[PDB]
RNA sequence: GAAUCUGGUCAAACUUGGUCAUUUAGAGGAACUAAAAGUCGUAACAAGGUUUCCGUAGGUGAACCUGCGGAAGGAUCAUUA
RNA sequence: CGGUUUCAAGCCGAUGGAAGUUUGAGGCAAUAACAGGUCUGUGAUGCCCUUAGACGUUCUGGGCCGCACGCGCGCUACACUGACGGAGCCAGCGAGUACAACCUUGGCCGAGAGGUCUGGGUAAUCUUGUGAAACUCCGUCGUGCUGGGGAUAGAGCAUUGUAAUUAUUGCUCUUCAACGAGGAAUUCCUAGUAAGCGCAAGUCAUCAGCUUGCGUUGAUUACGUCCCUGCCCUUUGUACACACC
RNA sequence: ACCCACUCGGCACCUUACGAGAAAUCAAAGUCUUUGGGUUCUGGGGGGAGUAUGGUCGCAAGGCUGAAACUUAAAGGAAUUGACGGAAGGGCACCACCAGGAGUGGAGCCUGCGGCUUAAUUUGACUCAACACGGGGAAACUCACCAGGUCCAGACACAAUAAGGAUUGACAGAUUGAGAGCUCUUUCUUGAUUUUGUGGGUGGUGGUGCAUGGCCGUUCUUAGUUGGUGGAGUGAUUUGUCUGC
RNA sequence: GGAUAGUGGCCUACCAUGGUUUCAACGGGUAACGGGGAAUAAGGGUUCGAUUCCGGAGAGGGAGCCUGAGAAACGGCUACCACAUCCAAGGAAGGCAGCAGGCGCGCAAAUUACCCAAUCCUAAUUCAGGGAGGUAGUGACAAUAAAUAACGAUACAGGGCCCAUUCGGGUCUUGUAAUUGGAAUGAGUACAAUGUAAAUACCUUAACGAGGAACAACUGGAGGGCAAGUCUGGUGCCAGCAGCCG
């Protein structure tokens, strides 16, 4: 079971959340003279197709951001988060009226040169601070191309090295 | 697990706060006394640790 | 495998590599020395006959003669029936011709 | 396997080996 | 009695090759070894069901087989006249 | 006693003798084991099962018995050495109830099966001479799937049990199938044995083709050999020793 | 040409070995831990490998010469006892065969076990040594199988209700196969026995006879088994337990 | 003959054809500086020797040379290569395989400390200097020496026993108790004086400095090889140990 949970089908990947099942499981045991081997990539060959005939919509990251913005600029960082498929979980009003901030959940797949983004926006202002939070689900089914979760698939299983599903 | 599962899955017991054996020639002088001095009991031939008389 | 046997192929000794005498059953060429040489001196006619023979033969006392097959064996074809008789460890050592 | 065949068989495999190394000379 | 300077000489090093040694990428090939244990047979060991072997030729799907010669480590220390 | 045999161990033939096959038969039966079989004889049992929706227990109905079809013990026959009637008519092992319901004579009823009254018996006493069968005698049919052979069937009459259809068994009449001595194969057997015949207890409330006992009738043919089969030693070989899977 | 005795040269056996040797054996393989006559050669676990390479030689095949990396705990040798052998002799036994008998296999029918089928047709046992066996001839019981219901037979320990009831019972019809209080309809009984949990057990014809005991079966009722000295061997062992009859 | 301090195929001319070799010439390798020695340790040996002494080499390479008795010096210079410094771009300066330090490499190795007082060395030299050399620091490279309590008493048990009508005193000697009690001790600190170039540390002590909580022994092992667990909980062919057996 720990493999396929560490290195599962789908995505070349590990994770989460599978039951998984079981019954009945028919032995004869015996002795064996049996897996370790034969039962040692039983369950394998198993939870993959208990993992493909589910559904997985896959899941990823998502690294909360928490900007030091000035009020009077950075709206800009909305923009930024809205193109980045960014939820906003707060803003922050400090004492202090120059300051703010804007806790919000960031997908590490789609913050990639984020702060690139977000400096040209606010004009160098506020100051990214960064950290991961928890999974989200996606939408995308893997198998079925023209989608969020399937395209990520797609490149990942080319970047560790095929065959394609 | 399949990496060190039985250090884990044990139940640690705790170092008894039991006194010191003494060290240098006074332990010398326990296993002087506790081979030829005292001289242990034997039914049939010596033995240097006991067990308590059962299967 | 030590030596079963110290003569071995026997005659052969003080004697390099003699000549070989293709055996009568198997037609197995094997050295004129490990060759299990026996004699097989036959009569002519066989023991039941002999009587009708003489009846209707010609003549009296008559030449009655023997065919003399000095025959030979390859071992393995001679165990198989023949005097070989695979013998005991100690009693390999005898020489001595069988029976008489 | 059988030693003189054992023998052969790596007879083959040097006359298989020379026609290799003479394919460049 | 300076720089300067004409031959020599020692000869670094470079240049552009040639050559030995040691290293080291190398597509490919062809091996050999470990093996969870799978196919195909079952060669050898019992006269292993064509006795094994060796040398050496040929052939094969693999063990292997088949000539020739040899050896028993043979399945025989034995047939007398 | 006689031969016979290094005139040993013994074997073979006569005599007598109840007995001359270890007198006949069993009973026990060594070393070492086998991964034989038994966790469904077991409050004999280790540990995995389970432990109240119990895989415990208990009721109630089924099911083990179903049938294209494979083999395996068995029974009945393929008849005239018989079948069917009568008649004659001789055994042995056994077994059997009082707190239950056993064996159950004798008498009446019933073609039967089976009822009923009554007994005798806790048993060399009664059942029981268990007058069992096959047998022996006189008749019917004579070698025709015939009176051989009884299977399949229908209906009833009984009996056990709370309950009988998936006939429990018995009896009644009817049905009359296959099968004219069985191929390849292979089982069992050497004397009161085989083969025939029945009895008998065992299980059983009820069921006998079963079984462990019993007695009746009683041969054929060896009284040897290693041809097959198996086993055993012995010598030999063995790269085997979880031992030719 | 022999006989007989002894002799130089050649080729091999017998017995004891007191000498060697791991032993088989060997009068050389002796005169070697009591280690030295002279000389040449070869070997240093197994494999990888007589391979790779390089020479060198060959018409070539091939030879001579000759590696490591890597790999591995044994590879051997000799013998001992086993087991086994489509090795050879010598036995035994109607579970072998002859000389015969009775048969079975065919026929029908019982009754085992397959196979199929089924809701279940419960399972064990599969050459002798599973297959009319489980004392197993099952109408329910037996009964382990299936369809359905019932019961606690939940020992003891600790706690939550502790009588303003802990819980037990319950005719009537629907309910239910059903004069099962099985319950839902009921509103009367019952008095701390228990019931709800958590430890813990108890039972289980559950599982595993390849975790075991006992009993059995089987090797085999075959004739085998063992030791004590004494010998032979360093030794495992062996001889005793054997040519014959 | 030439050169050299000098001998010489050291170099040059002319001449001769020698020279070495299976008693291994020549070649190659060396994770080779030689020797003294080291470890091992019956005898014979094997392997190691970069390394405290003695030779030899080298100062990034390879050359060439000045001065000088002595240099083919490199804490001299000239150059070329290799590496690199400092720049106002014209040009300058370099050579830790001295000491210390750092990088790098690597499994792998110390402080840019205090001194000439010793040891010696050098000079124009009693007088100066000396990372030669010494002094500490760091230092489980090695090696040497040895604390981790000792003596009581009372209190509960083992051993001798005057005698063993049953005991038991226990007159005599040993072991166990968070009893308790007196008597030391450098591990440490610290006036001092030692020590010392100055200090430290050592040896020596004024003054304090032990009572189980302190002023505390770890490492490995505990089936065999091979000394020693069939103890208590887990674990359950796994995880692991195991030189080998396992
Ligand atoms: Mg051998
Ligand atoms: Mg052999
Ligand atoms: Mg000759
Ligand atoms: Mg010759
Ligand atoms: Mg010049
Ligand atoms: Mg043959
Ligand atoms: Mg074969
Ligand atoms: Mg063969
Ligand atoms: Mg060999
Ligand atoms: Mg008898
Ligand atoms: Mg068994
Ligand atoms: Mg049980
Ligand atoms: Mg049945
Ligand atoms: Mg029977
Ligand atoms: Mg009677
Ligand atoms: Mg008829
Ligand atoms: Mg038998
Ligand atoms: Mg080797
Ligand atoms: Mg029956
Ligand atoms: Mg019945
Ligand atoms: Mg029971
Ligand atoms: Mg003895
Ligand atoms: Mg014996
Ligand atoms: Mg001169
Ligand atoms: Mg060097
Ligand atoms: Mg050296
Ligand atoms: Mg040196
Ligand atoms: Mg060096
Ligand atoms: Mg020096
Ligand atoms: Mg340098
Ligand atoms: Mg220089
Ligand atoms: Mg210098
Ligand atoms: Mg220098
Ligand atoms: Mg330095
Ligand atoms: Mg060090
Ligand atoms: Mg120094
Ligand atoms: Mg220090
Ligand atoms: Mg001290
Ligand atoms: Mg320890
Ligand atoms: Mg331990
Ligand atoms: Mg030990
Ligand atoms: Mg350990
Ligand atoms: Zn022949």
């Amino acid at each position: 079971f720990q493999w396929a949970t560490k290195e599962g089908p789908i995505f070349g990947e590990e994770m989460r959340s599978v039951r998984v099942n079981i019954l009945d499981v028919t032995l004869h045991a015996d002795a064996i003279h049996r897996g370790g081997g034969q039962i040692i990539p039983t369950m394998r060959r198993a939870t993959y197709a208990g993992f493909l005939l589910a559904d997985p919509k896959i899941q990823e990251p998502v690294f909360l951001v928490e900007i030091q913005c000035p009020e009077q600029a950075v709206g800009g960082i909305y923009s930024v988060l809205n193109k980045k498929r960014g939820q906003v979980v707060s803003e922050e009003q400090r004492p202090g009226t120059p300051l703010f901030t804007v806790k919000a959940y960031l997908p590490v797949n789609e913050s990639f040169g984020f702060t690139g983004e977000l400096r040209q926006a606010t004009g160098g202002q506020a100051f990214p601070q960064m950290v991961f939070d928890h999974w989200s689900t996606l939408g995308s089914d893997p198998l079925d191309p023209t989608s969020k979760a399937g395209e990520i698939v797609l490149a990942a299983r080319k970047r560790h090295g095929m065959k394609e599903e | 697990a399949r990496a060190g599962k039985v250090k884990s899955q044990t139940p640690k017991v705790e170092k008894q706060e039991k006194p010191k054996q003494p060290k240098g020639r006074a332990y010398k002088r326990l296993l002087y006394t506790r081979r030829f001095v005292n001289v242990t009991l034997t039914n049939g031939k010596r033995k240097m640790n006991p067990s308590p008389s059962s299967q | 495998m030590p030596k079963k046997r110290a003569s071995n192929g026997r005659n052969k000794k003080g004697r390099g590599h003699v000549k070989p005498v293709r055996c009568v059953n198997c037609s197995r060429s094997v050295p004129k020395d490990k060759a299990i040489k026996r004699m097989a001196i036959r009569n002519i006619v066989e023991a039941a006959a002999i009587r009708d023979l003489s009846e209707a033969s010609v003549y009296a006392e008559y030449a009655l003669p023997k065919t003399y097959n000095k025959l030979h064996y390859c071992i393995s074809c001679a165990i198989h029936a023949r005097i070989v008789r695979v013998r005991s460890r100690t009693d390999r050592r005898i020489r001595a011709p069988p029976q008489r | 396997m059988r030693a003189k065949w054992r023998k052969k068989r790596t007879r083959r495999l040097k006359r298989k080996r020379r026609k290799v190394r003479a394919r460049s000379k």
